[PDB]
């Protein structure tokens, strides 16, 4: 088919480049890490009376202190989660404590390398690389609240805020202006809603958005439909009184 | 390695097809004919051996009739070779059901397995599939007489009259008309032979260009006794219908 | 070794093989599921054109995955056996190990998971089948309806329709259902299901097979006799709205 | 070792010994005997110590993994049946286990399953398990009453342990009490056998109607 | 490192054909005129002996191999494919039958065992399929004397006379006309030399025909001169002088 | 035929105190009546305020330790030089111990140090698995002799002040580093007399948040 | 072991199975039953080693239950007994057999005949009108043969079984404290609550 | 498993200030038959380590090969290597021990007991013991076989603490080794009259005197003749 070991004159593999193309087509995932929490928000999107829109969400829990929101292909993010749960569970049994979000990303990225015909270095069992990129957010007692962007290529960077998805070009640009080093959890969540409203071609409801948060008295916690909607209710009125 | 020294024909197509499967059915449509008429006191089976000679034996009249059991047999349309691997393995799949539960396999289970092995050859491995279509002539006490066909794609359908091989089209157009919904063996035999002559070009219909088997209840033979007609019993039935012309 | 590639990227960030899997489903027969708030109805085509089929040993479109759970499909039968078998095993695996009746969400994750594997993993291609999975969770009276694609993705849907003329049947259904007032009685939800599936089968009232699932293993397949009666009625309704 | 559990109106009373010895002189009154599975599930150490230590922590991990996977609370039943499958494979090569998996779930109530090295799985309502079982059950039985409040319930659990501790040389350093409630388990302290003996002798009049 | 070849090298073409089987058959048509006759009082098979060189032994050369004791085979096609195939056929025939049922496989059963080898090889990649066709002529005491054809794919069909190689059809015409069952083995040898003289011109001898029969017994083919216990071989290959003697016999 | 398993004697003593903890061990190494060593550190610093001694049979000690030394290294690499907790290290050992039991182990392992919330901690292990936390633990061959004193004077168990000795008692005071060392020298000096498995030298590693501090007191030599 | 009796009467197939676990003087548990429904008219009762029991029992149950959903068809009691036997006869070679003796009590809804199967741990399956395992049969076969001969009802079986159990607890020194009895017939499976003279 | 049929006995050692001394008979026993007299059982591994091996010869032959492969593999990666990353006493000993432990742990054991003596060229003296039971220890005096019993109490009077090591000289050291070995031949007859003895110097590298023979003969037994063949009828 297409080479699995054949590089560009620069030296960037075809398969890596193609990995970058599926990512850009999902719905935005935006994280801001603050000093009291990590906020992860997604656009879930789609509203139909023939659709159960509040039974599907893109914010899935890995552990009692770790979530991930995704953007790109969703089917691919299931294999990534199966590997990640197994690795975290086995480490909690051996040393009784939290696994590091950076550590997790490296363990996963190792199995992202298989695709194609095998090597004599590695047994390549898959056919393509993963076509989803992830924002993995967590807490550890030795670096507090953190936010991480794993690319399926191998690179994983720590960030204080980062957006991924289709609408990331705008989103990131807004994140910087709104970002400061005295930002808190409660402000950050309101701001998320501002960003989400702006870039929508619709009215922001909780059957097209979902919030989530991290506090260290409860771990990774999903901001529920009932609370997320109350936050949406408060937004619409206050915005619509600045006009 | 093998990437640029091989190709991939086991992939899908821009219609949703698989190259080799669609093609496999074509191979079958120019192979020799197999016909299945299910009656309600029997099963009548007819097959045309396309081209026969006095240099071939015509004496072997198991050439496309194989018993897989004393209760299930198939009629083959396609290659002997392709046929051989699924027969031998089907007979083995039988013995396993028989050992485990002390009772013979229903027809339906055995078909579903067969089809899964055939799907398997295009589904993984890169391999090629078989190029032979089977007509299942079979029994249950849940379903009476049973008549199936299964294909290299692995789809399988229930019948009470079916054909695969060449001239499929001609046999089935006469058959649907002249069918009687519940009928005896002897009536079936008259109907079959009548259909058969007029699907075989010019004067050619002979006993020794035919393979015939009927599966009757009997009362000097046991319940579901398969009689695979050897030349001489074909000669008789042709003269009785008078259809030898 | 046949663990090497057989599924590759698109430059558009799709996958060629998943786009081609969906086409086989469309050419295919049509399956539909419409929800009340007491039942979940599944309609499945049996459009026997030819009369030489014997139809008690002609394959059905309804499988038990579990005693309170059904799977229906549109797509190649050959591929669908392979998926259907793995899904029955998984219901029994939970039953054995957790000492607990099966929950619908986990099964859906399982059905999704084998198809997802075969796109990702090398020297295998995805199945030629889209499915609908429905049933009821234990000690629960609210309906559950899931859709899975051979991409391996999965969703819940209040109602969904698949195979040939999916557009036509969605579009119709959308005018006859609200989540705020879905049907309470079996008769009228079934009337609606038979009417949508009439409009695409062409002639059919023995060629349409309805199976209505009420809570916890009350699963009953309505018959030809009954269906012919609803079609008569529909021919009376269409000259009361003229 | 004499380790017990009963289901009663208030929940479950889990009563246990702790005792480690160098000879027969009780070196320390503290040994592990309760393995903490999860915040609402207890499993007892006894039998193969090592087998219990490894596999009940393991069990705790797999349970935590179910709560991610399926988003459901585990049964005591689901917990036991996993343990048993693994136990039977390593049999005939070693592996010894003596545990009772005790919990109070909202989806079953107070629930007790007994699990042994051979792979039996048994549900009951009253257990004593041990080698002091028969005597301990006697004490338990004659003052048993499902309806009863937590305070009395605890003192009875404790008296069965002392009764057992006295005849047998495999218990009695101090007595550890646990009440497994709906919302998780509550420790009720370590009772010195030395202070406890003198109280019980006068009080119960059981094997002691005329003191002996 | 090492092979990874598991993709089938035999694949379907737009017509329903199999490229490799089509190719292989061209080779077979171009191969050495071989025939088989059932005389009814025996079976006689003849094939062309050839020499590479006059200074070359043709004792070593293999154009007629005994697959099992009462059974011989001859071919048209590709010589190297033939040699290996004979070997796998001999091996399974000996291990799986000769003290299991206590005797050789029946002819039809042995034709199926060959058929399977060729079909494994056609299905599976790493290797191309066999390029051969055989005429397996035989005797088994539960089916009499038989003649089969084994095709390159492993399709087989029963025959009572045939010829394959170059110049088949006309060879069958002469054989069809001269023999119609119930015929001495000797007479079938005579007919066979006549069919082949008309078929091969340029130079013809019995030193360029290699002839085997299954259709005799000697005490020497029980393999002992004592007191019988079993029947033993009936394969006998003739020497060149005996064949010239039958060429002299009108 | 063959079973390498025997004994090699030696004696270790772990005491958890108020902010600190000790792992005291003699430095005599034996096999029967012969002297293998008259100095050989029998308390060893594995790093991270964790000091460790596998008393019993030597052959298993060396193995247990090597498996564990490579785990200390791998924990650091894979988790960016995040230091190993006494409790976590104890779990890691449990899994090691439990990993061989088809070839069974005959050691009494004891670890001492500080936990990360700042309380002295000593954990004692059973030879094929298990650990539990104890306040005080005497270990090794002469465990049985040391513990009955220790229980009175540190732990204030089977100790009561002359009165009624039953509602009057002597109470629990967490000892000082000086007062602990006196005790430990006294135990060991009595021990040398009575055991040929104790003598030669006494190495006390005292473990504090100022590091690991070494003390050396002399003992009897034949 | 565990005293498990079965008697096949005219109208139904009666299996009797021990009801209590005795520790010393007193019954710690007396709410025992050990039987598993295989299908609504195939029942298996169990006796042997108590951990070999649950491990086999759920293994066999799982396989037959996978066949039931798959085919959407109920299997015969004959079908199950051949299946149970084969599986025993694989394990008896292996180095950790089950040591479980079973009775499977079934009404063959497809013959319309009653059937009783007694299967040894070895794999010895025998169809009988009455049977017993071990030392039980010495006291109870001597009554069963004399006082009972084939072609006797449900009511008659109940009284017969009581007599048997009373002699076993007196005269045979094994103690298992009576049986609670179940009937497998055409209309499925009921537990006969009474045990006063039935 | 295995139990002995072929024995070698006795390799003795000590530290002095600026080296070590090791001495060993040269022996392949078949019980009490001195079958092979002259078998190497000080194996110089480089010029700064000597490996003494006692116990089963069948096992000794296998290690003898393994050490000669270690030299060949120590010339790999740079040919002038001898303190760069190869050829130090600690390396040769750790290597032997990893094999020793593995074999016993699976119970098909190496039935030897080893003394590695050398002087590091980067550091000070090296002296460490390993046996078939997986017990390993270090001390300023060490002996295997008979010599553990009998020679080692003689050794301990000179050195047995760290402090006594600077106070022993080459002469004092050599006198203890020459005394000890005379004792070994006198009370145990397995030990061959020929021995080889090596002194491993910081000052002058490796001095190995091979095929040296016990001298300063005892004929003390002659005093105690009360006859044993001297017959008068």
């Amino acid at each position: 088919d297409r080479g699995v070991s054949t590089f560009s004159p620069e030296g960037r593999l075809f398969q890596v480049e193609y990995s970058l193309e599926a990512i850009k087509l999902g719905s935005t995932a935006i994280g801001i890490a603050t000093k009291e929490g990590v906020v992860l928000g997604v656009e879930k999107r789609a509203t139909s009376p023939l659709l159960e829109s509040d039974s599907i969400e893109k914010i899935v829990e890995i552990d009692r202190h770790i979530g991930c929101a995704m953007s790109g292909l969703t089917a691919d993010a299931r294999s990534m989660i199966e590997h990640a749960r197994t690795a975290a569970v086995t480490h909690n049994l051996y040393y009784d404590e939290d696994i590091n979000v950076e550590s997790l990303t490296q363990s996963v990225c190792d199995l992202a390398l298989r695709f194609g015909e095998g090597a004599s270095g590695e047994e390549r069992l898959m056919s393509r690389p993963f076509g989803v990129a992830l924002l993995i957010a967590g807490h550890d007692a030795d670096d507090g609240y953190q936010l991480f962007h794993a690319e399926p290529s191998g690179t994983f960077y720590r960030y204080n805020a980062k957006a991924i998805g289709s609408g990331s070009e705008g989103a990131q640009a807004e994140l910087l202006n709104e970002w400061h080093s005295s930002l808190t959890l409660k402000e950050a969540e309101l701001l998320v809603l501002k960003i989400l409203k702006q870039v929508m071609e619709e009215k922001l409801d909780e059957n097209n958005a979902q919030l989530s948060c991290i506090t260290k008295q409860d771990g990774f916690k999903i901001y529920d439909n009932e609370k997320t909607a109350e936050l949406i209710k408060e937004l619409k009125e206050k915005e619509a009184a600045e006009s | 390695g093998s990437r640029r020294y091989d190709s991939r024909t086991t992939i899908f197509s821009p219609e949703g097809r698989l190259y080799q499967v669609e093609y496999a059915l074509e191979s079958i449509s120019h192979a020799g004919t197999a016909i299945g008429i299910m009656a309600s006191d029997g099963i009548v089976l007819a097959a045309e051996r396309k081209v026969t000679s006095t240099l071939l034996e015509q004496d072997t009249s198991t050439e496309k009739l194989y018993k897989l059991n004393d209760k299930i047999a198939v009629a083959v349309a396609g290659l002997t070779a392709d046929a051989e691997i699924l027969i031998n393995t089907a007979r083995i799949h039988a013995q396993n059901y028989l050992k485990t539960y002390n009772e013979d396999i229903p027809v339906e289970i055995l078909v579903r397995r067969l089809s899964d092995i055939k799907q398997g050859y295009t589904q993984h491995g890169g391999l090629r599939p078989f190029g032979v279509s089977f007509i299942y002539a079979g029994y249950d006490d849940r379903y009476g007489y049973q008549l199936y066909t299964s294909n290299p794609s692995g789809n399988y359908t229930g019948w009470k009259a079916i054909s695969v091989g060449a001239n499929t089209s001609a046999a089935q157009t006469l058959l649907q008309m002249d069918y009687k919904d519940d009928m005896k063996v002897d009536d079936a035999i008259e109907l079959a032979l009548k259909t058969l002559s007029k699907t075989t070009d010019s004067s050619a219909l002979t006993y020794d260009r035919l393979e015939f088997a009927t599966i009757r209840k009997g009362a000097n033979d046991g319940e579901v006794y398969q009689k695979i007609f050897k030349p001489q019993e074909i000669k008789d039935i042709l003269v009785k219908t008078g259809i030898t012309k | 070794g046949y663990d090497r590639a057989l599924s590759i990227f698109s430059p558009d960030g799709h996958i060629f093989q998943v786009e081609y899997a969906l086409e086989a489903v469309k050419r295919g027969t049509c399956a539909v599921g419409v929800k009340g708030k007491n039942c979940v109805v599944l309609g499945c085509e049996r459009r026997s054109t030819l009369k030489l089929q014997d139809t008690r040993i002609t394959p059905s479109k309804v499988s038990k995955i579990d005693s309170h759970v059904v799977l229906s499909f549109s797509g190649l039968n050959a591929d669908s056996r392979i998926l259907i078998e793995k899904a029955r095993v998984e219901a029994q695996s939970h039953r054995l190990t957790l000492e607990d009746p099966v929950t619908v969400e986990y099964l859906t994750r399982y059905v999704a998971g084998v198809q997802q594997r075969y796109t990702q993993s090398g020297g295998v291609r995805p199945f030629g089948v889209s499915t609908l999975i429905a049933g009821f969770d234990p000690r629960d009276d609210e309906p559950k309806l899931y859709q899975t694609e051979p991409s391996g993705i999965y969703s819940s849907w209040s109602a969904q329709t698949i195979g040939r003329n999916s557009k036509t049947v969605r579009e119709f259904l959308e005018k006859n259902y609200d989540r705020k007032e879905p049907p309470a009685t079996v008769e009228e939800c079934v009337k609606l299901t038979v009417r949508s599936l009439l409009e695409v089968v062409q002639t059919g009232a023995k060629n349409i097979e309805i199976t209505v699932v009420k809570p916890d293993s009350d699963i009953v397949a309505l018959s030809s006799e009954e269906i012919n009666q609803y079609v008569t009625q529909i021919e009376q309704e269409k000259q009361e709205q003229q | 070792t004499t380790t017990l559990a009963f289901r009663f109106q208030g929940g479950i009373i889990v009563a246990v010994d702790s005792r480690a010895t160098a000879g027969n002189w009780v070196a320390s009154q503290t040994v592990k005997r309760v393995i903490e599975i999860n915040p609402f599930l207890l499993g007892t150490m006894a039998g193969g110590a090592a087998d219990c230590q490894f596999w009940e922590t393991w069990l705790g991990s797999q349970c935590r993994l179910h709560e991610l996977r399926e988003k459901e609370r585990i049964s005591v039943a689901a917990a036991s049946k996993i343990l048993s499958n693994l136990v039977y494979q390593y049999k005939g090569a070693g592996l010894s286990m003596g545990t009772m998996i005790c919990g109070y779930t909202r989806k079953e109530g107070p629930t007790i399953y007994y699990v042994d090295s051979d792979g039996t799985r048994l549900k009951g309502d009253i257990f004593c398990v041990g080698s002091g079982q028969t005597f301990a059950y006697g004490v338990l039985d004659s003052n048993y009453k499902w309806d009863l409040s937590v305070e009395d319930a605890l003192y009875l659990g404790k008296r069965s342990i002392l009764a057992a501790a006295h005849r047998d040389a495999y218990s009695g350093g101090s007595v550890n009490l646990y009440h497994v409630t709906e919302d998780g388990w509550i420790y009720h302290g370590n009772h010195d056998v030395g202070e406890l003996f003198w109280k019980v002798k006068e009080e119960e009049g059981s094997f002691n109607n005329v003191i002996g | 490192m090492t092979d990874r070849y598991s993709f089938s090298l035999t694949t379907f073409s737009p017509s329903g054909k199999l490229g490799q089987i089509d190719y292989a058959l061209t080779a077979v048509k171009q191969g050495v005129t071989s025939l088989g006759i059932k005389a009814t009082n025996g079976v006689v098979i003849a094939t062309e002996k050839k020499s590479s060189s006059p200074l070359a032994m043709s004792e070593t050369l293999s154009k007629v191999s005994l697959l099992t004791p009462d059974i011989g085979a001859v071919y048209s096609g590709m010589g190297p494919d033939y040699r290996v195939l004979v070997d796998k056929s001999r091996k399974v025939a000996h291990t799986s039958y000769k003290r299991i049922y206590g005797e050789y496989p029946p002819t039809k059963l042995l034709v199926s065992e060959v058929a399977k080898i060729m079909q494994e090889a056609t299905q599976s990649g790493g290797v191309r399929p066999f390029g051969v066709s055989l005429l397996i002529a035989g005797h088994d005491e539960f089916n009499g004397f038989s003649l089969y054809q084994v095709d390159p794919s492993g399709s087989y069909f029963p025959w009572k006379a045939t010829a394959i190689g170059k110049g088949s059809v006309a060879a069958k015409t002469f054989l069809e006309k001269r023999w119609n069952d119930e015929l001495e083995l000797e007479d079938a040898i005579h007919i066979a030399l006549l069919t082949l003289k008309e078929s091969v011109e340029g130079e013809f001898n019995g030193d360029t025909i290699e002839l085997a029969i299954i259709g005799d017994e000697n005490p020497d083919l029980l393999g002992y001169t004592g007191i019988p216990t079993d029947k033993g071989p009936r394969f006998r290959k003739l020497t060149s002088q005996e064949i010239n003697d039958r060429l002299e016999a009108l | 035929q063959f079973n390498p398993y025997g004994d090699n004697g030696g004696t270790i003593l772990g005491i958890a105190g108020e902010d600190f903890a000790v792992l005291a061990g003699d430095t005599r190494n034996i096999t029967d009546y012969s002297i293998n060593s008259r100095y050989e550190p029998k308390v060893f610093d594995c790093g991270d305020n964790i000091v460790m001694s596998a008393n019993g049979f030597a052959a298993d000690g060396d193995a247990l330790v090597k498996r564990f030394k490579n785990s200390v290294k791998w924990y650091h690499f894979d988790h960016n030089d995040k230091k190993l907790s006494i409790n976590s290290a104890a779990r890691n050992i449990q899994h090691l111990l439990y990993g061989k039991r088809f070839f069974p182990y005959y050691v009494h392992t004891i670890i001492a140090g500080l936990d990360e919330d700042g309380k002295g901690a000593v954990y004692s292990f059973d030879p094929v698995g298990s650990y539990e936390r104890e306040q005080c633990r005497a270990g090794g061959a002469a465990a049985s002799l040391i513990m009955p004193f220790l229980d009175n004077q540190v732990n204030f168990k089977n100790q009561y002040e002359p009165g009624t000795n039953g509602k009057v008692k002597k109470p629990l005071k967490y000892l000082s580093v000086e007062e602990v060392i006196k005790l430990v020298r006294d135990s060991f000096t009595s021990a040398t007399e009575r055991h040929i498995q104790v003598g030669d030298g006494l190495e006390i590693l005292i473990v504090t948040k100022d590091g690991v501090r070494k003390e050396f007191y002399e003992l009897k030599r034949d | 072991m565990d005293i498990i009796l079965g008697i096949r009467v005219q109208d139904s197939v009666i299996l009797a199975s021990s009801k209590a676990v005795t520790r010393g003087i007193s019954v710690l548990k007396d709410s025992d039953d050990k039987t598993r429904q295989l299908s609504p008219h195939t029942l298996m009762s169990f006796a042997g080693e108590a951990g070999d029991t649950v491990q086999f029992a759920e293994y066999i149950q799982a396989n037959i239950q996978l066949y039931s959903i798959r085919e959407d068809y109920e299997l015969s009691p004959q079908a199950v007994s051949s299946f149970v036997r084969q599986e025993l006869a694989k394990s008896i070679r292996s180095r950790r057999p089950y040591q479980v003796n079973v009775l499977i009590g079934g009404y063959d809804k497809k013959k319309n005949k009653p059937e009783l199967y007694q299967i040894d741990y070895l794999g010895t399956k025998v169809e009988l009108p009455y049977g017993a395992h071990g030392y039980s049969g010495f006291y109870t076969f001597s009554l069963l043969d004399h006082h009972y001969r084939p072609d006797m009802t449900t009511e008659e079986g109940l009284d017969l079984l009581k007599l048997c159990v009373q002699e076993l607890e007196k005269r045979m020194p094994m103690d298992f404290k009576g049986v609670i009895v179940k009937i497998v017939d055409k209309d499925g499976i009921r537990q006969v609550d009474d045990f006063q003279a039935q | 498993t295995q139990q002995p049929i072929v024995t070698g006995t006795s390799v003795i050692s000590m530290k002095y200030d600026n080296g070590v001394i090791i001495a060993a008979d040269n022996l392949g026993s078949y019980g009490s038959l001195l079958r092979f007299n002259g078998v190497e059982r000080l194996i110089p591994v480089g010029d700064n380590t000597v490996v003494g091996i006692s116990g089963d010869i069948s096992d000794m032959q296998h290690i003898e090969r393994l050490l000669k492969d270690l030299v060949t593999e120590n010339a790999y990666d740079n040919p002038l290597a001898d303190a760069e990353e190869a050829l130090e006493p600690s390396y040769i000993f750790e290597y032997l021990a990893t094999v020793m432990y593995q074999r016993r742990s699976k119970m098909n054991p190496l039935w030897n007991a080893i003394i590695v003596a050398g002087v590091q060229s980067n550091g000070d003296q090296f002296l460490r013991y390993v046996n078939l039971l997986g017990v390993t220890y270090s001390s300023p005096t060490l002996a295997t076989g008979f010599g553990a019993h009998m020679a080692n109490p003689l050794l301990r009077k000179v050195v047995d603490r760290e402090s006594d090591i600077p106070k022993t000289t080459v002469q004092v050291a050599e006198e203890a080794i020459v005394n000890a070995m005379r004792v070994l031949y006198y009370r145990d007859a397995r030990s061959s009259r020929n021995f080889s003895l090596a002194i491993i110097d910081k000052n002058t590298g490796l001095t190995f005197k091979k095929n040296l023979q016990v001298e300063n003969m005892k004929w003390d037994f002659a005093k105690d003749i009360k006859g044993y063949g001297t017959q008068k009828i």
